[PDB]
């Protein structure tokens, strides 16, 4: 619940930034808005790429760390480590 | 073009729909990809005959759990 609330608010803020900044470059605006034009499943799968070190997802460090703490809490509960 | 621009950003979606989408995406991206190696240890523990001489079998040697 709260992870998705924060992610949705961040994507709102990023969309606002794009709507502010599209005027400098029209061509780069398509690359910025590919995320918002993608289907919602693709959007969430894109936002959930901060595992590993590829790190091309448009996710902030704090929202990233929230799940990068919950995941190891879950592994500890499951007995993985 | 209007549908692509202003329809289906997940910040406009209701909370529960986005939560379900996150559950599915989290599953596929993280839980499936999570890899831990245990097979060698599991098979060694299963193959170990557990305290057979201490245990009073007074007969043929009992088959190990792997067997």
């Amino acid at each position: 619940d709260d992870f998705v609330a924060k992610l949705q608010d961040n994507q709102r803020f990023r969309y606002n930034e794009v709507m502010q900044a599209l005027n400098m470059s029209a061509a780069l605006t398509a690359r910025k808005t590919k995320e918002f034009r993608s289907p919602p499943q693709e959007q969430i799968n894109m936002l959930l790429n901060f595992k590993d070190d590829k790190s091309e997802c448009p996710c902030p460090e704090e929202i990233r760390d929230q799940l990068l703490d919950f995941h190891e809490d879950l592994m500890t509960h499951c007995g993985i480590e | 073009v209007v549908a692509c621009f202003r329809m289906a950003p997940l910040y406009n979606l209701p909370r529960h729909r986005a939560v379900n989408l996150f559950l599915q995406g989290y599953e596929k991206s993280w839980i499936e990809t999570e890899e831990h190696y245990f097979e060698d240890k599991l098979i060694e523990d299963l193959a170990k005959p557990g305290a057979e001489p201490p245990e009073e079998d007074e007969g043929t040697k009992r088959v190990d759990p792997l067997h």
